[PDB]
């Protein structure tokens, strides 16, 4: 068990880093076929995005609490 | 057989029973001449204890 | 009443108390001064050792390796001592009476490049002149500045030009040994030390490639300020290639109970590495804007850059736009017009201006003032730190360029550098000959090293 | 020669020597050890400078302008001001003719900035000025950055070097180089204290900066008699440009969304440091050599900084000695020999119950900075007395609340050098050729508490 | 133009395994938030120390009692007004004669500075320890201030010619301040519990040095030094002079002064052990070995060879005495190197430290295990601890149970050639030179406070 590449992630696809940074790439399942079908792995083919990586839909802020706060205060 | 044991007192003795020679060294102070090495001191009574 | 040796004066302050003082001080669990909590620490000892040479011979322009000694529980300090030769100028020099010889500025950090540390045959890290200069200019605590500027040369004797024997100045450059510490990950902090007891068979090497002595001495003309390479016939005694260079490392021993407790486990450390971008050649006559792409892998922490004057290969550690000249009193001086070639630098992240066209004074002063332990005293040495404290070994704000898209550093040239690139300058002006510049970029990044079963490696890589 | 030694095994004697004192000091089941550093995770964030949207007028010498702190940042923890000085070119048509030199005053920065304030909504929250800036930069300056500061704030041996008229040997022009002043504030003092603009959406944060007039910024000096007179527009070429470009930059630091939403909707308490400047008092050593000044301070004071400032000429600033600087050889400013701090002794009294006796001036000058500060001034004046163990430490230390204290007094006794400098008649190139005037300025530094709740900031003690 | 805001979102988007290992986590200590904890209530103020014996005079000794009725004593310093020197025209040297204050006026005229508890001595320090500690643990920014406090103003030390010569200036009379390094002054956490020690009487004994050796009388041309006399200068030699001692006293709240009453306490303090100086003659032999006899766990060793040719000049650790220079300014001639070339430590005839170079102790050891590097020749050190200035214990060894050890030094060609005179004018070695090797040790100790009394449990 060499330690030079033990806990090392695989080299990501070149197209992963070209996606939208603000909004993560949409989750689409690939084609696990054998006739002009790409066997892309979403583990290293999809960019999670800046906001989707951390979340945003918390119990208090939840990215939408402002709407019902305004509705209640109105 | 593997290479000799690395330094740091793992190579200062042999595992075979007929030659061990515990790495401890005897003191040079003998027994007749034992230095006092350590002594104890008492608390000093205050100068103005008469008040 | 109030008399000498009074104590009642402070009773007014003691009685002074309100809600603000109750909020700040006081409380059942509040700590107090004048009382120090004492806790036991580990039992250990330390001592220096001489590292026996194992490869090559110490000589200028060649590479030699030194093996790290065993039998020490930890090693946390390493330095190189070198005995400089004796310089004696002769009247048979090519420049005649109008010739002077002196050691280059910053004798140490020179004659030492590609200084590498290898575990078995794995290059853990490597540093060179640019990194040494940047580190010693940015993270040098005061009080030790004089000591460092004395041990690395720069004693106003090596850098003072001396004329030939026939002239008034017939002094010879003294031959005194100089000491240069080796900045390594284990030397950064006492909490990070190499477990040589854990690694009894993983042999460790330090590779040092010295620089040739021809490009260590500056042969400066007195009047026109022209520098030409030195030769054996120029000075008496020739140029002895061999040199007396030795390596010393400080080792430490711990208690038997501590050693047996620590032996037999996996240990993870956070270390700092350097990545130097490939050098670039800048011609201000052609274009006034220079862009260099950065390629880095791990989480970078700071970016150091400067434009180095490469007009004369003998003179080094000169990041100004004009080479130094020989002034009065057998000393070296910087001419009137000598400023950093940088005017404004900016960062671009794939056609996105992450950092605007900030002025050169920003990187020169504001960034070191807030996010560094010192401010450089020489022109150049511009920096940008993603972390609050660069010198802190503990991790701080940092970005991984390996997972980031292409980034470009953009620099605008200065009119002083533009006019200095073309020659025509008068005598003792530095820019008499046409001047060429080079741009160098270095970065410091974080990394994780794992030690397990008497072996080393980089799990992330 | 002969450098072999026993080797690594020599330390085994040091390890073997072990007594009861060594057992009490080192060792133990829970005893900590070096060579191993514990690692703990920290938060995820990124920082970057941003422009500040100024929405009030344009910068100009002798005018006041306000810049609004930009929102959209989780935390702001820095603030500095950049200003590009104009170009100076003296003309032969000056009033003094050949004996006329022009130079920027000492400490170009910390000047042209007075009553710099940071207000929230419409409440006066903080304020500082030239005396506080000078005292802080002289008392709490980390070594190594001193050269950088003295290069970015002026005093770079180029602005302060007098230049004669064009017809004389010295015809150089003062360079027009931009300078940077880092504005001290409670959020800029430490990284642990930052303004939570993310949870402060109901408040307006503004910074007010009032620049000085270029007439008093510049210094016009007589080469022979060493007299200072106000400058005029016709004296220098190109006139006087009242308007000038100036910008306020600040660093914005973000934070992870999980921590942001965790800290959202909670009551926050912060400790900040403010200052109070007592009104200046005119001192005339000709009449009396002893001056007593009352103090009126409100909160828990941490330290008192004072100094007597020479105020003979309003053009020259940051001068706290008895004799104004005069021109010297080599077109460089020269300090006349008879130039010492006018204060000879000082004392503090709490309603006829004195706390400090008639201590010597050297006490406040040297002993107090040596023990209860991070630096020692390299100039004259700048006396301090600190109730706290460490002035620079943001954490509270020993202090006294002046609000719950009756009026206190400070007494200063001047010096024979000051009383003889008060009268004029000095010879040429001596500074005191004309009568000298001095003023007393007192600055105090105090702690305060700031409460953050319901998206607003305010003092819970009023 | 730029982008400003929203530029950092693409930066925050980058997150990998290394970033997850370093940052992140539910227990990560975020910045921008400071945890505040309350502290104790106290108030400090200065206080005169009342003299109890003797009279302050040069060449005498006087003792001052520590003021009582306090809670903590955490400072101590002395102030002394230097006399005014009026050089006369009837001096022995005639026109070719100058008078100046010795270099490092403070740390001179103060020797055997002792602090005693009740009737037993507790600590003692002197000139060599003061100079070494100041040169090795001087925080920058305060270096100029401390220099100004102790003198070295280029006015006291600048030579002044006779009245009729070009230089008519005289040495001004201004007071100087010397802090007293003590265990309670090392850190604020260690202070004398005066509230815990009632009816205990504490002494500070200071012995001054006579004015004959505090004044340097240098020949203008040949650079010779002769002892001064009262008739040589105007105003005589006033032996008596003022000298005051101040110290800071702190007061604490009743809730803690009553709480801490009647409790046993143990404190770790740093003391000084000085081996007797040894005269060294480089003319006969080049190697000088001196034994070291110490008791407790030593932390650091300092040593130096002092030029002792003229008792008038002090703090001279160079083989060549300073001479008068151009511009009425004292200068040190070109031949100026430390006489020590190499040093080694021997443990029971076992060389723990080999024949290391002098530059090692001069530069490498201070660079790693000290807060400062000396700016003057000499002052060699070797420390067993990682940080000398840290009050907290570090690596150290005890000499009480360690059998006799020695330290050996080797001389230098410059020292052996300067030991014999014959040099030209202003060469410094115009007369034969004598040297004395001095070694100081800084160690640890434990002091026990109980029952309103103080003592040393380990003795």
């Amino acid at each position: 068990d060499p330690q030079l590449m033990g806990s090392q992630t695989t080299q990501y696809s070149r197209n992963r880093g070209y996606g939208d940074p603000i909004r993560g790439d949409l989750p689409i399942v690939p084609d696990d076929g054998g006739w002009f079908a790409t066997r892309a792995n979403p583990a290293h083919h999809l960019h999670t995005g800046a906001l989707s990586m951390i979340g945003g839909d918390a119990s208090d802020c939840g990215s939408t609490a402002v709407q019902q706060l305004i509705k209640k205060y109105e | 057989p593997p290479p000799p044991a690395p330094s740091g007192m793992q190579n200062a003795y042999s595992t075979h029973p007929d030659a061990y020679r515990t790495p401890l060294l005897a003191d040079s102070h003998a027994l007749s001449r034992m230095p006092v090495v350590q002594v104890h001191g008492p608390q000093v009574a205050p100068k103005n204890s008469h008040f | 009443c109030t008399t000498g040796a009074g104590v009642t004066s402070g009773f007014i302050d003691l009685a002074t108390y309100d809600n603000l003082d109750r909020a700040l001080y006081g409380g059942k669990d509040a700590t107090t001064y004048f009382i120090k909590e004492h806790y036991p620490v580990g039992w250990f000892t330390k001592l220096p050792t001489m590292a026996t040479r194992v490869s090559g011979n110490p000589a200028f322009g060649q590479e030699f390796s030194v093996g790290v000694p065993r039998s020490g529980d930890y090693v946390l300090n390493a330095w190189l001592t070198l005995k400089t030769p004796e310089i004696k100028l002769l009247e048979t020099n090519r420049l005649g009476a109008n010739g002077t010889v002196r050691w280059t500025k910053n004798l140490m950090h020179n004659a030492v490049e590609h200084a590498s540390l290898t575990f078995n045959d794995i290059c853990a890290q490597q540093f060179n002149t640019a990194y040494l200069d940047a580190w010693t200019q940015f993270n040098m605590c005061e009080g030790k500045r004089i000591g460092y500027d004395n041990m690395i040369g720069n004693t106003s004797d090596m850098t003072n030009p001396t004329p030939a024997q026939g002239q008034d100045g017939a002094r010879t450059l003294p031959s005194k040994n100089l000491v240069l510490p080796l900045p390594f990950f284990f030397s950064r902090d006492c909490g990070l030390a190499l477990p040589t007891v854990v690694l009894p068979y993983n042999e460790i090497r330090i590779n040092i490639k010295l620089r040739s002595l021809q490009e260590l001495l500056v042969f400066q003309n007195k009047d026109t300020g022209n520098v030409i390479p030195i030769s054996a016939t120029d000075i008496a005694g020739g140029l002895a290639d061999t040199v007396e260079a030795y390596v010393y490392m400080t080792v430490g021993l711990v208690s038997n109970v501590e050693r047996c407790a620590m032996a037999g486990t996996v240990r993870d450390m956070v270390v700092e590495q350097m990545q130097a971008a490939p050098t670039h050649i800048v011609n201000p006559q052609n274009t006034n804007n220079v862009h260099v792409d950065m390629r880095f892998s791990h989480a970078v922490k700071a970016l150091f850059f400067m434009v180095q004057n490469v007009t004369y290969k003998s003179v080094g550690s000169n990041y100004t736009c004009v080479t130094p000249v020989n002034g009065p009193g057998n000393t070296v001086m910087e001419p009137a017009m000598s400023v950093d070639p940088i005017k404004s630098a900016s960062l671009t992240y794939e056609n996105t201006t992450r950092l605007a066209n900030m002025g050169v004074e920003y990187y020169s002063l504001v960034q070191p003032w807030y996010f560094s332990a010192s401010i450089p005293v020489y022109t150049g040495y511009h920096m940008y730190s993603y972390a609050l404290n660069v010198g802190s070994v503990h991790p701080s704000g940092s970005t991984n360029y390996g997972r980031l898209t292409n980034a470009s550093i953009t620099v605008t040239m200065s009119p002083e550098s533009v006019v200095a690139a073309a020659g025509g300058g008068n005598n003792n002006s530095g820019y008499n000959e046409p001047q060429r510049f080079a741009l160098v970029v270095i970065a410091v990044n974080h990394n994780v090293i794992r030690i397990m079963n008497g072996s080393m490696g980089f799990p992330i890589l």
